[PDB]
């Protein structure tokens, strides 16, 4: 499979790494990264619990909740840091850890 | 290769969250344990979060969704425009949802299968919006009615329902053949059914003398299953009927979102591509005769549902007349009416099924709402005189753009069709008003008031409607900023 | 008839909570998807008035 | 009390559609309908207006000639209503609109055939 | 003459679709059954214009287009099933109380 | 049907058949004459559209 | 005032266009046989007017094509 | 003297972290 | 161009008094039936009173229209909106202030069951009728004479006296929408030339003979239903009979001067 | 003046007591949401107003660029 992952409308910021594997932009995550994670799946966890009350699955729905929640902000996470590296984002602290590692 | 499917990440969240959901509603309605809980609400709720979640990722994502746009080049094409169509039909989709709770709870309609097909027709529209192929284009079209036709059936006891169902798939069946024969034409004559390469084949040449005619009857197959789904007349007499036998939820669901997808569809053909005059020519006349039945099938009417069904059909008129002019001003008062439009809807649908809570189907049961929730009998007349696009409301911009294009591209029996259709569709706009506030019957009903979430919704609908006019900006400039990135 | 009142104004607080999610809950139907689950609810004898009592 | 209910009473016979006879009451002055919703032999909630414009023939009644005699003549609008309602589309000769129908002391002992219902409860 | 040929019994197969949508006002099963006629004429026209034009396109969505018709006719037939089941009959007559 | 009756409306079908091979030769022959037609009418179009722009 | 400018005015007009919404409204039959041939029809002439009016110039003209439309309304 | 429903315990420490989380990714934003 | 003016009693804030007594009895209980009538009689007596005082410092020698100010609508300030009044305009914004309380103490016996309604309803026809009268601008002209036939229709259909008023009111707004489109059409077709709707512009451009006429037809359309002239004049009797009294008054003294004003404003210059 | 946060709050609040109003409720029947509705409002209306500058100058740019193009034409 060919693959190439140039966009249709060029970065606008400075380019740490045009492609970064999965496991470069996880470690990547920074606090904002876990902030919004953690707010998407307290929300999540929060709307399955209070839609669950009346149906008497409150625990189960709250499980459900938690997993829509958990790989929404994971997904959300991953798409700022990726998009940080790749130059996409507002990328400060990744261009200030590239000139310095 | 991770990263090239971050163009996707709105579609495999929402995807995946349907089937999660899909797996919780099958395995705790058959819980004896749980004594089979209703799910429809608990999985409405969660529905509702999915949406907000998949809007939250194609919004803040706007460059990363036009990554590896070669290697997706062949599958689909995002770009401003979609993006902007994306986002609306998910802003659609999560209020037609918060609308429905109470129609869960009261009718006590226990399926939340209801809810995993909604989502799924959702994930039909997105994938019909950034469609760049015939096959593509066909497909999310195909995945997007099958749910509809589904879901239209839902009251499988009912009448009505069924009826609705039967219709929908005998009428919507007949139109998508006729749809993939007009591609089948286009790919014997060109060799191609990417819309770039139809685009570089077609242009140019038009009618010159020799013309394709696979390549004509192909594209008057293709508009002809377009016009169906856009319910312009005389393709429209589905329309009526399914938007009045299906569950209210659904016909509010069905008013709103496919016009957006089919009509992102449309542009992104037509307007994209080229046979040209032809084309124009018959939105024109599609138009006029779907305004001219709407106004007068509309004062034909005693029953909300339907009235507003014909209703919709004439604006569905007013706005092709702006894709018909093919002006950079026509596309942006397309894109302007189908949103004002859409709002309008949710406004009138939200009431709507605030009042199918007493069970309200004729005009005449309206009477006396003055009196028993004035502040509901003020809204609802809002809501038609911006139907009827009396100034200062958001409805004039409509009308506004209806006689500028008729000055515009030089056309005088439109401007006196249109004066003539807006007349007759104030009149019966005004007498819902005239029924709230001016009658004084024997027997009153008395409604139960609205939940929350109804609430809520009709006075951000109101607001809008009441005072767009004094900041229109916003919605100027990005309807205009779609209608230039379609060709740049 | 009395009997039915004193009945109802004896009850304690956690039977009145009881009762009202017990209303709440058959208050209204889906007979439908009821036959699609197969299964059939019935109606609670805590909200089954006496024969004695009804207009029949 | 030299006004009484039993003043205004109306004795009226109905006919099932499985054809069974039963005797009903209704005030002179009110519609049919609403005589036939009293014992439930119509839904009160499909028709809950006594106006022609809030009619799909939900009241629709058949009623023999010789009482047709003593009714005012159908109105252009009543048979429209009657007309489209039908599965056909025929216009039944004795077909009246029940909610168009208002009891009066001249019409004691009317026969009326109350047909199977239609649906009405609109998704 | 061969592409003329296979485009012409094509072509009869969806004419006898609309045809058998024509002649067919108190029979709707037939009208499905006329219906998937017509996607039937329109699947061979892509097999046929992907030979012709020495073209695969044409057999992938010829592929995904028999998925299509497979789920159509299991919607369609599940909802004359409902239909019969509310009224005990098909005929036209019982589905005609939506009008105006 | 009776089994003759097929077969039948089959020889009847064959014959209809032929006879649009018939016409589909017919069609071919006739693209030069066609093709001859249209190019006096494009002459006589754009003689006109010259005289009349000279105006 | 109370006569020809009545009926040819708001009188004779609300009786025409109330005829007129009654017809289009019987339109809707109900029947989706109707629904289908409607379809069919619109089909047949999309393809009939916008690409077979080439040689149907010479015997025709748009006066008398708009002009029966009209006329039809004038029926039974 | 303690809250017994350990679901609804659970369901109180998102919320908690729903709304320190937003706190802080205003502040951070 | 910021067009504001020096003076300290302007046209905006007579524009917004009853606005804010619109919004004010919107939410105080109809229970308190004192507090409603005080309310909006004090609310247009101070309009009343703030005309006057535009009357004191009007400038008598100049052809200019005066107390000009203007009303952005977009940053992009290609559309900017001005009011303005001159020595024809005047006294009709008089007038309206003067009239509005009249009406609300007409109905000063019956406002326990008249309700807030009634007097937000002429406080908004009064708010629109000022603004219409001190437009500088054919297109806002337009908009806020049209807004005018809302409360007007429900004044009509919710207090008049017996059911004619469902005809009247219908025929009142039908006619009076049927000449405002009239009108719209004029409007576009002058901006297809000029590229603007300002009344001062217009009055310095200048038109052909040809395109004079239609344009003068397409506003005599609207115009003489408004007058009315015959034969269009027949909505008249039935609306003006069958509105309530001070519905009447308003139609009468105010409604019926809109397309003399029309006529004096835009198409005689 | 009148900023965009003042508009914002107040069009929140009327929001709370539009909808109460609506629900047939007293307008003041939960006052803490009244103030979550002032709160979201101010938001909204800022947030709006910075969106609409930046669509205006998105739009400024690609209208620089079809003019570009236009302008093609004529070399
Ligand atoms: C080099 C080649 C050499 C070839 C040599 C062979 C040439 C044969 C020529 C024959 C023609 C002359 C006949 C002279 C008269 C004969 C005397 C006579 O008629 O008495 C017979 C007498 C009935 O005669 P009748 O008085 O006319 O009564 C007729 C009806 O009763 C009347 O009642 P009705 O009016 O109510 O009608 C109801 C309907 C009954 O309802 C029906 O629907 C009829 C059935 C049609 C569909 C059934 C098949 C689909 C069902 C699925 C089956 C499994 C599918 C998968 C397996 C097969 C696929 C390979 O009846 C019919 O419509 C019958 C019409 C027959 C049409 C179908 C046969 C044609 C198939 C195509 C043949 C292609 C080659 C021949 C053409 C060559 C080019 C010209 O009894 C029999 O026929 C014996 C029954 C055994 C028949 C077996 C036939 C094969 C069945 C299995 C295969 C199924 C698929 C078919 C082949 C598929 C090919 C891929
Ligand atoms: C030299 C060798 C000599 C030795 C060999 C001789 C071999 C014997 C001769 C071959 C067989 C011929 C005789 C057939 C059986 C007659 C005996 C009999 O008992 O029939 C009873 C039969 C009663 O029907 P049934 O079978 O008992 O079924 C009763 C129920 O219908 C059953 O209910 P159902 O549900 O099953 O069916 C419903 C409905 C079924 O509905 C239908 O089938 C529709 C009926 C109308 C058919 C319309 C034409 C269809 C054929 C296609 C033709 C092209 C169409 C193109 C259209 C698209 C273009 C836009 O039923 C009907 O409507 C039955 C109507 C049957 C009438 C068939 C008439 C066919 C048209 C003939 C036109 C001739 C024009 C010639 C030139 C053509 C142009 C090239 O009554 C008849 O006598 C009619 C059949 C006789 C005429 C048909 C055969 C025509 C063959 C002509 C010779 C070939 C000429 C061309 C040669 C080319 C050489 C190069
Ligand atoms: C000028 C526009 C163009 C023309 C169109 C006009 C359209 C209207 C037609 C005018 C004719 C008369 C209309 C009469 C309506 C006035 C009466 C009214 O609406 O009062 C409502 C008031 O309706 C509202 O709630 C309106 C709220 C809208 C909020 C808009 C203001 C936004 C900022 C305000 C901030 C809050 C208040 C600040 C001061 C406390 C009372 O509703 P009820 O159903 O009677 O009872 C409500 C229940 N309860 C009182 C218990 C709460
Ligand atoms: C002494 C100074 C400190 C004073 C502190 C005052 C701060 C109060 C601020 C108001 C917060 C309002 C939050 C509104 C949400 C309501 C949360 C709630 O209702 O709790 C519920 C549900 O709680 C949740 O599901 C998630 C929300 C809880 C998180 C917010 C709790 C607010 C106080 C924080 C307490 C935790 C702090 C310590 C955590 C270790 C308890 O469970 P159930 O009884 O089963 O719920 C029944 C359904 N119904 C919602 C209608 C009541
Ligand atoms: C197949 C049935 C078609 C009609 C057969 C009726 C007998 C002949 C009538 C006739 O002349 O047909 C005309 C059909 O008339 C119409 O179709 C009506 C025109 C449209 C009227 C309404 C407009 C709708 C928009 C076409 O004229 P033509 O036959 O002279 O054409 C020959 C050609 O020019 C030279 O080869
Ligand atoms: C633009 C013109 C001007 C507009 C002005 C906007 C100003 C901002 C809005 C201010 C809002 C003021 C009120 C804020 C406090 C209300 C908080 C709601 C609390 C809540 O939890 O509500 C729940 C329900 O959800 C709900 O009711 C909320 C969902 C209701 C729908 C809201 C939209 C969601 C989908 C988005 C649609 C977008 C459409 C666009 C096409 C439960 O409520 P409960 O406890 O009372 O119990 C209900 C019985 N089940
Ligand atoms: C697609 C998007 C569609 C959105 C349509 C527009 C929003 C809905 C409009 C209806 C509700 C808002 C009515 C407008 C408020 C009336 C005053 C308008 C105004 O001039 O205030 C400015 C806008 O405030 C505001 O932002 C208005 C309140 C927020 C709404 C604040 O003035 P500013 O200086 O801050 O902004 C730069 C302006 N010169
Ligand atoms: C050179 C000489 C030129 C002379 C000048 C000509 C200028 C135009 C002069 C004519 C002006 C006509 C204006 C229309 C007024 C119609 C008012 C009728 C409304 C009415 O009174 O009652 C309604 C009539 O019924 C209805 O159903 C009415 C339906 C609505 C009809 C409105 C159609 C007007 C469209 C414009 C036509 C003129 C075009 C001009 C280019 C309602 O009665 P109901 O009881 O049935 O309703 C249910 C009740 N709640
Ligand atoms: C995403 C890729 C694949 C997509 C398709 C497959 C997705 C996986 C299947 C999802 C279907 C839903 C699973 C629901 C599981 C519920 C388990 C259960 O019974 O819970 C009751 C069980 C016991 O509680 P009880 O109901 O009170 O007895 O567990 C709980 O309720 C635990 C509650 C605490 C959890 C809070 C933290 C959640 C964070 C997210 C994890
Ligand atoms: C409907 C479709 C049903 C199938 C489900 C599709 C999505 C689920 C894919 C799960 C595998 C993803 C994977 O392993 O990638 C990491 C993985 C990294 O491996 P690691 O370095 O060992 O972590 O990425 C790869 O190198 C493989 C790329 C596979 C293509 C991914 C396509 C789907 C992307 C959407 C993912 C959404 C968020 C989930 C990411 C975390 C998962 C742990
Ligand atoms: C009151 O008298 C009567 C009629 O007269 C109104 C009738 O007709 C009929 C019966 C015949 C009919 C209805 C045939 C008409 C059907 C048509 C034209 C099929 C198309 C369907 C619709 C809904 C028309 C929509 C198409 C339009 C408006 C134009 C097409 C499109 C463009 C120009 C773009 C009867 C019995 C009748 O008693
Ligand atoms: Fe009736």
């Amino acid at each position: 499979m060919n693959t190439d992952i140039t966009a249709l409308e060029k970065a606008q910021y400075p380019v740490v790494d045009r492609n970064p594997a999965f496991t470069k932009v996880v470690g990547n995550f920074s606090t904002l990264d876990y902030l919004r994670f953690s707010t998407i799946t307290g929300i999540s966890v929060t709307v399955g619990y209070l839609s669950g009350i009346k149906p008497g699955i409150k625990g189960p729905s709250m499980v459900t909740g938690g997993l829509i929640g958990l790989m929404g902000g994971f997904m959300y996470a991953y798409q700022n840091s990726a998009g940080r590296l790749m130059g996409f984002f507002p990328n400060d602290g990744e261009v200030a850890s590239y000139q310095k590692r | 290769m991770f990263n090239l499917f971050l163009a996707v990440f709105p579609e495999i969240f929402i995807i995946n969250a349907t089937f999660i959901l899909l797996i919780h509603g099958v395995v705790f309605s058959t819980s004896k344990k749980y004594d089979y809980p209703p799910l429809a609400s608990n999985v409405g709720w969660l529905g509702l979060l999915s949406v907000l979640i998949t809007l939250l990722l194609l919004a803040a994502g706007a460059p990363l969704l036009t990554i590896a746009h070669l290697f997706w080049n062949n599958l689909f094409r995002r770009d401003n425009f979609t993006y902007f169509c994306q986002i609306f039909l998910l802003l659609s989709t999560a209020g037609t949802i918060s609308m429905c709770f109470d129609f869960f709870d009261q009718e006590r309609f226990d399926a939340f299968e209801f809810i995993v097909l909604i989502l799924l027709s959702t994930c039909g529209m997105l994938f019909m919006i950034s469609a760049y192929d015939l096959i593509a284009m066909y497909l999310a079209i195909e995945l997007q009615s099958l749910c509809f036709y589904v879901i239209a059936a839902s009251k499988r006891k009912s009448e009505f329902s069924t009826e609705a169902g039967l219709k929908y798939l005998i009428l919507g069946a007949f139109s998508s053949g006729i749809l993939l024969f007009g591609c089948s034409m286009i790919y014997g004559s060109t060799g191609a059914t990417h819309f770039d390469q139809l685009a570089k084949i077609l242009t140019g040449y038009e009618i010159t003398g020799a013309r394709s005619s696979g390549i004509f009857m192909g594209i008057l197959f293709i508009a002809v299953g377009f016009l169906f789904k856009i319910t312009a007349v005389p393709f429209h007499m589905w329309a009526p009927d399914i938007y009045e036998g299906s569950p209210t939820p659904v016909t509010a669901f069905l008013s709103i979102a496919p016009k957006i997808s089919i009509f992102a569809n449309i542009l992104r053909v037509f307007i994209y591509g080229s046979y040209g005059a032809t084309l124009q020519q018959i939105f024109f006349f599609c138009s006029i005769a779907s305004m001219i039945l709407g106004a007068l099938a509309a004062m034909a009417q005693t029953k909300v549902k339907r009235l507003l069904a014909y209703s919709s059909i004439g604006h569905v008129g007013y706005i092709c007349i702006g894709f018909s002019c093919g002006t950079i001003e026509g596309i942006q008062s397309l894109l302007i009416g189908i949103f004002i439009y859409a709002l309008m809807t949710m406004d009138a649908f939200a009431i709507v099924l605030a009042l199918r809570q007493t069970r309200v189907k004729y005009i005449a049961d309206l009477g006396a709402l003055a009196k028993t929730n004035p502040i509901l009998a003020i809204t609802f007349s809002i809501t038609m005189f911006s139907y009827a696009g009396i100034p200062p409301l958001a409805g004039f911009c409509s009308k506004f753009y209806l006689f500028f294009a008729a000055l515009g591209c030089g056309a005088y029996f439109l401007a006196l069709v249109g004066v003539v259709t807006s007349v007759i569709g104030c009149f019966y706009y005004i007498r819902l008003v005239k029924r709230m506030f001016f009658d004084t019957p024997r027997t009153w009903i008395l409604y139960e008031p609205m939940d929350r979430n109804k609430s809520l919704l009709l006075a951000m609908t109101s607001f809008f409607i009441t005072l767009f006019l004094l900041y229109p900006s916003p919605l100027f400039s990005v309807t205009h900023q779609m209608a230039l990135s379609l060709y740049l | 008839l009395a009997q039915i009142h004193a009945s109802e104004n004896s009850k304690s607080f956690e039977q009145i909570e009881v009762e009202r999610a017990l209303r709440k809950k058959y208050a209204r139907k889906d007979e439908d998807y009821d036959s699609m689950l197969g299964i059939t609810r019935e109606t609670p004898p805590e909200l089954i008035l006496p024969d004695n009592v009804l207009p029949g | 009390g030299s006004k009484k209910v039993s003043d205004r009473i109306v004795k009226l016979s109905a006919i099932d559609p499985d054809g069974y006879k039963q005797d009903i009451i209704g005030l002179s002055g009110q519609t049919l309908l609403r005589a036939l919703t009293h014992t439930g032999l119509i839904d009160p909630a499909s028709h809950r207006l006594d106006d022609i414009e809030a009619c799909s023939a939900e009241c629709e009644v058949q009623i023999a000639e010789e009482w047709l005699e003593k009714l005012p003549p159908r109105t252009y609008d009543e048979e429209y209503v009657l007309k489209r309602s039908s599965r056909s589309r025929i216009l039944n000769k004795h077909s009246r609109l029940g909610c168009q129908v208002v009891l009066t002391q001249e019409l004691q002992g009317m026969v009326v055939a109350v047909p199977e219902a239609k649906p009405w409860d609109i998704p | 003459m061969d592409l003329i040929k296979y485009f012409t019994f094509s072509m009869i197969i969806f004419i006898l679709g609309i045809w058998g949508i024509l002649l067919n006002r108190r029979n709707i099963l037939i009208m499905l059954m006329s219906i998937e006629l017509m996607l039937l004429a329109v699947n061979l026209n892509f097999l046929v214009f992907s030979v012709s034009l020495d073209d695969m396109m044409g057999q992938v969505f010829a592929l995904l287009v028999l998925t299509v018709a497979a789920a159509e006719s299991a919607i369609g037939l599940a909802i004359f099933v409902i239909t019969f089941r509310v009224r005990g009959t098909i005929a036209v007559e019982f589905i005609n109380s939506i009008q105006g | 049907v009776k089994v003759l009756t097929y077969f039948g409306m089959t020889l009847a079908a064959f014959a209809f058949w032929q006879s649009m091979d018939k016409v589909h030769v017919w069609i071919a022959l006739h693209q030069d004459e066609k093709q001859e037609r249209m190019e006096k009418e494009a002459e006589v179009r754009r003689v006109r559209a010259e005289l009349l722009r000279k105006a | 005032d109370k006569g020809a400018i009545e009926i040819l005015g708001p009188y004779g007009i609300s009786y025409t266009f109330r005829r007129l919404a009654e017809r289009i409204s019987q339109l809707q039959s109900g029947f989706v046989y109707h629904y289908a041939f409607a379809m069919l029809l619109g089909l047949t002439l999309f393809v009939t007017f916008f690409c077979m009016w080439d040689s149907l110039s010479s015997w025709v003209d748009n006066r008398l094509s708009f002009i029966l439309i009209v006329s039809s309304f004038y029926t039974k | 003297k303690v809250s017994e429903d350990k679901n609804r315990n659970y369901a109180v420490v998102a919320g908690v972290v729903a709304i320190v989380g937003s706190i802080g990714w205003y502040l951070k934003a | 161009l910021e067009h504001f003016c020096e003076c300290y009693f302007n046209l905006s804030g007579l524009i917004l008094c009853p606005v804010l007594g619109s919004i004010i009895l919107l939410f105080i209980p109809n229970s308190r039936i004192r507090l409603i009538r005080l309310i909006g009689l004090c609310a247009s007596l101070i309009t009343f009173l703030y005309s006057l005082v535009l009357w004191i410092q009007f400038d008598s020698s100049t052809a200019k229209f005066q107390f000009v100010e203007s009303l952005r609508w977009l940053p992009y300030e290609n559309i900017n909106f001005y009011l303005g009044i001159d020595g024809i305009s005047l006294f009709f914004v008089i007038l309206t202030t003067f009239l509005i309380p009249i009406c609300i103490l007409v109905g000063w016996s019956g406002m326990r069951s008249y309700g807030k309604e009634y007097i937000i309803a002429f406080l908004i026809c009064e708010f629109l009728m000022i603004a219409v009268f001190c437009m500088l601008d054919l297109l806002l002209f337009y908009v806020f004479f049209e807004s005018v036939l809302i409360p007007m229709f429900i004044i009509i259909g919710v207090w008049g006296s017996r059911q004619r008023k469902i005809k009247a009111a219908y025929q009142f707004f039908l006619y009076t929408l049927l000449g405002s489109l009239f009108m719209l059409l004029a409007i576009l077709l002058i901006l297809f030339q000029t590229g603007t709707t300002d009344l001062q512009i217009l009055l310095t451009t200048e038109f052909s003979e040809r395109r004079q006429i239609f344009l003068w037809i397409a506003f005599f359309a609207s115009f003489a239903v408004k007058v009315p002239m015959v034969p269009v004049h027949i909505w008249l009797p039935e609306a003006h009979v069958e509105a309530p009294t001070a519905g009447s008054v308003i139609l009468a003294g105010i409604l019926l001067k809109f397309g003399t004003y029309g006529f004096l404003r835009f198409s005689i210059p | 003046p009148i900023s965009a946060t003042m508009v914002g709050a107040l069009l929140g609040l009327g929001t709370q007591m539009y909808s109460n109003a609506l629900r047939k409720l007293p307008y003041m029947r939960h006052p803490w949401e009244h103030v979550v509705g002032m709160g979201l409002g101010a938001v909204f209306a800022n947030q709006l107003v910075k969106w609409d500058v930046k669509l205006k100058e998105d739009l400024d740019v690609m209208l620089a660029k079809a003019r570009a193009a236009n302008e093609r034409r004529y070399f």
